[PDB]
């Protein structure tokens, strides 16, 4: 079915659930004669969360690629993950995915970027946990004295 | 002279005597006592003197071999120049017209990386530039390679002196004998030129060019040299499910295990896998390709299963082929391993049919019969197969014969309900003749639960109830189940009723039924004979009494998981069981210091003394399994000094046959009586010496089995789980937790680890770590543990027993 | 003080401690004020006091120039950072790893960059970050951080030298990040990755790169995939003006 | 104690007096837990006889001590308290009758969880003559 | 170098000739040669067994072992061949192997593995070539 060129065979010899191997040779084929369709749905099917975000993340909607990298926020891949929420000016899960995986400085980053002033919360409980993961001379409990600044020392 | 390291007077003596065989004698000593590593500078000028110039070849060529192993180390008749007493006549040597001490100072001379020694090895090519033998030509390439390698990566080796200077890896090529010292670094022209030579080859010589470059076009084009790189190409094209047929890698692998029948085993192992895919479930394990020897047609001739056949096994070929032998069986043919197991059991359980495969020990008859049933717990199209094949079995007519056979197939009811109703009538025929407990067991449960079937009871258990053999567990048996299955459907000059009467009789009370039981006094002291006594409230019948629980199975009972069954055929799995699967005075302070990964002994020495003590040296020590990776080396302990010397240590070594204390630490100083003095530095133990290593459980099983450790003490601070103190400590003592040997519930559940090491010490060490830690109304004394202990004479035990509590050290200087 | 006999105390009667062995000869010892002095000294947290106080009678290793790093408020710890090691220690301690890098660079490694790197994210402030994570290689996790971080220029940077390695969650994240989109076709052009770089392209409505792609490669750009294969891709990049690269301090 | 000695040469016996003590006592005196851990290793590797005591041992320890049950559960699961051949028999019976039925059986069966037969002493007089022989 | 060295070996326990191209084993000759040629090279009679993370190829002659040992290999045929070709060399200078026999010789052998393999890289000998040598 591949080498007829028979994608639609080939995809139903593979079956939707698992034979992940089976699809991604069918994913690669689909993405040769350039049927992107057939191609994200193998993608899917093989889960392949690195290589499926690729051709996913390409929509400039998100349309079908947070699903895809839902785990990737969480399992630091948050790389996987940026890429999935950030692509039309929204904020999907980009914030969240950065705090999930426990680099709470880069959500209150964000956080700032596109001030809905979220910053203020964020810059806490990232402040927080310097004062846990032991620092006493960038402690952050403050609101600008302790390094980090929370939002009213941040601005647009 | 095979090792003498004190001889180096008579040497100097014997190496110039005006006798060229005591000479040669001589400088052959020096050779034999250097190269094991002893004495040899004090002949230097001896050495060196008769030798030098000569044409004449067993000297030159003795003194041209102390010139590679040693040259740089001895001086007195050598000293250091650029033309030293190694070449500076050797220029003679090189230019001689026998080829033979040319080509030998030329090997030398070239070989040394050397830099006392770099201008004379250059024109040293000279020497083989012209090629007397293909030893000659050989001889250049490698000098001049080595020439490279010695610090001439640059113009002073690289083009030709005359002939070859890095040119003789590309003459070789073209001559008629080649060998390329061209393997990295060296010159395009003569890579590409050894190309050509795949072709024009020299046998040797194309190991050498193919070292450098492999992959050919072609299938070959001669030589086993070429050949053996073809088998690496060979697998690149086709890695696809192993090679499956193996190529050129079949003629060493053969000797991989010329102990002797482990070849044929893996031979077998290769050809069953080759044989065929197949589905690969539990022991169906056939890789390789699916048709490449298919399986079974019915109009090949004279088949595919005639190979087959010899993989089912009894032992029919030896021992080690045999247990590789079962599994391939298995692995090729069955469901899982189910079929195929039955088929193979057949013919290894016990029958009637033939006396090669029946035998009067019990066990072995006993557990060939669960192992043929397994099989239809497994699987069901098994049960029918098992039922007449057990039967068989049974026919025998020996009184243990019957009794192995009854006890598995009265299981086999508890599993498969009504279905083995047919079986009843056989099993009581062999019950009369009796001398043993099982029969009586076995049968005693068949015609019981059975009873619907049948109507014979009264008189067939009659018989044996007034016969005598061995009757313990006879009780518990029969306790249960006599009554069992409708009310009233037997009769023979009793019925099912009278059946209950003798039931509870043989439990445990007393009544005329069937001439009197045997027995009614039970077997182990637990089980007794009152549950029984109070069931049967529906006079055996299948309700919620005897036949139940006999026409029902405990648990769950299901596959080969060893739940009413034993895992495949029972030869095989005593050798699986087996397998364990293991994997002047002086004063000292000091700490231990850690910066950057360096661990080290700081010690601090100190002379509060006014008086001498130079002729200052400072050791650390090898005790035993202790060592120093490099000992204090300041002359420090002098008239009021202060100092602070670092010992770097290790904890791993073999034993010294100086004192096994503590750490021994040696300052050295003015005095001739005590010129050396032991002095301390902080505490390291004897425990040390100890060297972890692990079991799982198996081994840790078999170790508790092979010598006791009923040896127990309990210790304080094992309130805490296994984890925490206890590892630490025990890591310490080069101990370390693994496996369990626990069965914790709601009522169980100390914590247990496993132990093991292997001390040096002439003995392991092996544990369990019990740790008492509540689940109970009733702790043993709370929060502690008791760990029970052992080592192979408990020599190790006791260290295991202690160095569990506490332990910490520090200071703060 | 060590002896070079085996001995037991006799007992402690004032200065001396005295002592007496099994087959009783003596030794005696003056209770110093070498190792005494320095630690009643530093836990009246005297430094200037223990730099006299540390004499080779009593240095050892770790007691003195590396016992000295052992506060989680550095006090014991500025005192004694000598050890590249014990300087790194003192950084994280801190929360301050503008001393890590030096100790991480003279620690001659690669992974203290990074580990420092992201404690410095952690104090807030992304250019030190950068530096460590650009000379960890992380060029792809900087990426990553960049518009987060809101920077657009420095994000640039990232995605060239992620290009080169091929960085698919790299050199890849950096076009979605700028409004337009035109990093990635090109890096996904070099890839070979013509399909990727043709819908990437195209959804921002740079469907004449898309085209390229297309063209040099296979063609076929009708197709609608899962995701969208042409809508307008175009997202504001970060509102900020001061970047968190920029993020303030003060640090205490 | 007695039982931390030799896992399976220490034989059916020593394992069956542990057992049938901590069965019918139902220690409080110390925590079953240890008593249970040393008797479940010993089952595996010893006769039929000992095996099919457990698991009966096990059961009117349950119907004598409520609290008992849950070890008395992971215990007869296993492939060898129950489900060996003599040890299944006795299994199912007394398992059935603890885990199915009322119990009124399991609770009238102990009555201390006593030995199946109470003899006098006879060591002392065998002894007696044994030892000069 | 690919050939750490070539050697004769007793298993007395003792390395009893041997040859070091270049100045990497001296002492560490004899300790390899004495411990595992002793059980065989640790072998089941079998030309190559590896033990100590060093491989070892042996012939056993007696209570001694020919013995030449790698810790890289380039080829599989050319091992043994060395060893093969020493094997030729060996009787014509010591008749067999014996440790007394082994240890008058040891110029003999120790300048035949010199000869054979130069720089750990295995050269060719013959018992005519070995004659110019001790001429």
């Amino acid at each position: 079915a591949l080498q007829l060129g028979e994608l639609k065979i080939a995809y139903q010899l593979a079956v939707e659930a698992e034979s992940e191997q089976k699809w991604k040779q069918l994913a690669e084929l689909a993405i040769s004669k350039c049927q992107f369709s057939l191609a994200q749905e193998c993608l899917h099917h093989a889960q392949d969360y690195g290589g499926l975000l690729l051709l996913a993340t390409a929509s400039g909607n998100a349309s079908m690629v947070n699903k895809l990298a839902e785990g990737a926020e969480r399992d630091g891949k948050n790389n996987v993950a940026f890429m999935s929420y950030f692509l039309q000016g929204k904020l999907d899960a980009c914030l969240e995915l950065l705090i999930r995986t426990g680099r709470l400085p880069e959500a209150a980053f964000l956080a700032r970027t596109y001030l809905p002033s979220q910053v203020s919360r964020v810059v806490k409980l990232w402040r927080e946990n310097l004062s846990k993961v032991n620092q006493k001379a960038a402690e952050s409990l403050a609101d600008p004295t302790e390094y980090e600044n929370l939002f009213p020392g941040l601005k647009e | 002279m095979d090792s003498e390291p004190p001889s180096e007077i008579s040497l100097k003596n014997d190496l110039e005597k005006g006798d060229v065989k005591s000479k040669t004698e001589a400088l052959k000593k020096v050779i034999i006592m250097i190269l094991n590593g002893e004495k040899l500078p004090g002949l230097l000028m001896t050495i060196i003197r008769f030798v030098l110039p000569l044409q004449d070849h067993t000297i030159k060529k003795l003194l041209l071999v102390f010139w590679e192993i040693v040259p740089k180390t001895t001086p007195d008749g050598r000293l250091l120049h650029e033309m030293i007493l190694v070449c500076d006549a050797y220029r003679k040597d090189l230019q001689h017209p026998n080829e033979f001490i040319r080509g030998s100072t030329l090997r030398f001379l070239c070989k040394l990386k050397e830099a006392e020694l770099l201008e004379p090895l250059m024109p040293a090519i000279r020497a083989c530039l012209e090629h007397r033998h293909s030893y000659v030509r050989r001889n250049a390439v490698l000098a001049i390679y080595t020439i490279y390698r010695n610090f001439e990566h640059l113009i002073p080796d690289a083009p030709e002196l005359i002939h070859d200077f890095l040119v003789n890896e590309k003459d070789a090529s073209c001559k008629r004998n080649a060998f390329m010292m061209l393997i990295h670094a060296d010159q395009d022209r003569a890579l590409d030129y050894l190309s050509t030579c795949i072709d024009q080859v020299q046998t040797f010589g194309d190991i050498l060019q193919l070292v450098i470059v492999e992959l050919i076009y072609k299938v070959c084009h001669a030589n086993p040299s070429e050949r053996a790189r073809f088998i690496r190409c060979i697998y690149n094209l086709l890695q696809s499910s192993s090679p499956a047929v193996k190529y050129e890698a079949a003629g060493t692998l053969v000797t991989l295990s010329s102990a002797p029948t482990a070849i044929k085993a893996a031979a077998q192992c290769y050809i069953d896998l080759i044989i065929k895919e197949s589905d690969n479930n539990v022991k169906l394990i056939v890789l390789d390709r699916l048709v490449e020897l298919k399986e079974h047609p019915a109009h090949e001739r004279v088949l595919q299963d005639l190979v087959m056949d010899i993989l089912r096994v009894l032992s029919t070929p030896d021992l080690e082929v045999r247990k590789k032998t079962l599994q391939l069986a298995l692995d090729l043919v069955s469901s899982r391993n189910v079929e195929e197991l039955v088929i193979v059991l057949k013919k290894e359980v016990i029958k009637t049919n033939n006396v090669s495969e029946h035998e009067d020990t019990d066990k072995y008859r006993q557990l060939l019969v669960r192992t043929l049933h397994s099989c239809s717990v497994r699987f069901p199209d098994m049960a029918a197969n098992v039922i007449p094949v057990l039967m068989e079995f049974l026919s025998d007519s020996n009184e243990a014969a019957a009794a192995d056979v009854l006890e598995f197939v009265r299981e086999a009811i508890q599993r498969f309900d009504n279905l083995r109703m047919l079986i009843v009538e056989k099993m009581l025929e062999v019950f009369h003749a009796i001398k043993s407990v099982k029969i009586y067991r076995g049968a005693l449960w068949i015609l019981g639960e059975y009873c619907s079937t049948k109507e014979d009871i009264q008189s067939v258990m009659t018989e044996v109830r007034r016969s005598l053999g061995e009757i313990p567990i006879v009780e518990s048996e029969i306790k249960k189940e006599a009554g069992e299955l409708k009310p009233e459907e037997e009769i023979t000059v009793g019925p099912v009723q009278k059946l209950v009467t003798e039931m509870g009789t043989y439990a445990t009370q007393s009544a005329l039924s069937s001439s009197r039981p045997t027995k009614k006094e039970e077997d182990r002291p637990p089980l007794r004979g009152f549950l029984l006594d109070g069931d049967f409230f529906v006079a055996a019948s299948l309700a919620t009494t005897l036949t139940k629980i006999a026409l029902r199975y405990v648990a769950l009972v299901q596959e080969k998981k060893k739940q009413n069954s034993f895992v495949a055929e029972a030869m095989l799995l005593m050798a699986t069981i087996l397998h364990l699967g293991k994997s002047d005075p002086v004063y000292a302070e000091a700490y231990v210091h850690v910066n950057q990964y360096d661990i080290v002994l700081d010690v601090l020495v100190v002379n509060q003394t006014s008086d001498t003590l130079q002729n200052c040296t400072l050791e650390l020590a090898t005790l035993g399994d202790l060592k120093l990776v490099e000992k204090p080396s300041p002359l420090t302990l002098a008239p009021h000094d202060f100092a602070n010397i670092k010992a770097n240590v290790k904890v791993a070594s073999t034993e010294n046959g100086i004192i096994f204390g503590n750490i021994v630490y040696d300052v050295s100083g003015a005095a001739s009586d005590r010129n050396c003095v032991v002095l301390s530095d902080i505490h390291i133990d004897i425990m040390d010496y100890i060297q972890p290593a692990t079991c799982t459980d198996a081994e840790f099983r078999q170790m508790w089995a092979e010598f006791e450790w009923e040896n127990k003490v309990t210790v304080n601070t094992n309130m805490t789980d296994l984890n925490d103190y206890l590892q630490h400590i025990l890591k310490s003592t080069n101990m370390k937790c693994l496996t369990p040997e626990k069965a914790l519930s709601g009522y169980c559940g100390f914590m247990a680890a496993n132990l093991y090491a292997r001390s040096i010490f002439g003995e392991d060490a092996l544990a369990n770590v019990s740790i008492e830690k509540p689940v109970h109304q009733g702790p043993d004394a709370a929060v502690t543990g008791h760990i029970r202990i052992r080592a192979k004479s408990q020599g190790m035990a006791l260290s295991l027993g202690d160095k569990i509590n506490l332990s910490q050290k520090k200071t703060s200087l | 003080r060590t002896l070079d006999l085996p001995i037991y105390v006799t007992r402690v009667k004032g200065n001396n401690v005295y002592c007496l062995d099994r087959e009783c000869r003596p030794r005696v010892l003056t209770i110093d004020p070498t190792e005494f002095k320095f630690k009643l000294a530093l836990i009246n947290r005297k430094y200037d006091e223990v730099l006299h106080m540390v004499r080779n009678a009593k240095l050892v290793g770790q007691s003195i120039i590396a016992y000295l790093q052992k506060k989680g408020y550095p006090e014991v710890a500025l005192h004694f950072v000598k050890d590249e090691k014990t300087r790194f220690s003192l950084a994280l301690e801190c929360g301050n790893i503008e001393i890590a890098l030096e100790a991480a660079k003279a620690l001659d490694d690669k992974n203290c960059w990074e580990k420092l790197g992201e404690v410095a994210l952690l104090q807030g402030n992304h250019q030190i970050v950068e530096m460590c994570y650009q000379r960890t290689k992380n060029f792809d996790k900087l990426s990553f951080l960049y518009l987060i971080t809101g920077n657009l220029e420095k994000l640039r940077k990232m995605m060239k030298i992620a290009e080169i390695r091929k960085d698919m969650s790299g050199h890849y994240q950096n076009a979605l990040y700028l409004g337009d989109v035109s990093e990635r076709v090109r890096i996904l052009k070099n890839c070979g990755q013509k399909s990727l770089a043709y819908l990437s392209a195209a959804t921002h409505g740079l469907d004449e790169e898309a085209e390229s792609l297309k063209e040099t490669f296979d063609p076929e750009k009708e197709t609608i995939p899962d995701i969208d294969p042409n809508a307008k891709l175009l997202q504001p990049p970060a509102p900020i003006m001061p970047l968190d690269t920029n993020w303030p301090l003060l640090t205490v | 104690h007695l039982c931390e000695f030799i896992e399976d040469c220490e034989f059916t016996v020593l394992a069956t007096r542990i057992l049938h003590l901590l069965g019918q006592e139902g220690p409080k005196t110390n925590n079953p837990s240890k008593y249970i851990r040393f008797i479940y290793n010993r089952v595996v590797l010893e006769h039929e006889e000992v095996r099919a005591g457990a698991v009966s041992a096990l059961a009117k320890f349950g119907a004598q001590n409520e609290e008992m049950l849950p070890s008395i559960l992971v215990l007869l699961k296993r492939c060898v308290m129950d489900d060996d051949n003599e040890v299944r028999d006795r299994a199912t019976f007394y398992l059935n009758v603890l885990e199915q039925k009322q119990k009124a059986l399991n609770a009238g069966y102990i009555l201390n969880g006593l030995t199946v037969s109470i003899p006098g002493l006879e060591k002392a007089l065998q002894q007696y003559t044994l030892e000069p022989s | 170098m690919v050939l750490l060295a070539a050697a004769v070996c007793t298993k007395a326990g003792k390395a009893i000739v041997s040859r070091q191209f270049v100045e990497m084993t001296r002492t560490r000759i004899e300790g390899l040669l004495a411990a595992f040629p002793k059980l065989m090279n640790t072998g089941k009679q079998h030309t190559f067994v590896e033990t100590e993370s060093v491989r070892y190829v042996y012939q056993p002659m007696e209570k001694l072992y020919m013995v030449l040992i790698t810790t890289k290999n380039s080829n599989i045929l050319e091992d043994l061949e060395t060893l093969r070709l020493f094997s030729r060399v060996i009787p014509e200078y010591c008749r067999a192997l014996e440790e007394n026999e082994i240890s008058e010789h040891c110029f003999d052998l120790i300048f035949a593995f010199d000869e054979i393999v130069a720089l750990g890289y295995r050269e060719n000998v013959n018992l005519a070539q070995i004659r110019t040598f001790t001429e």
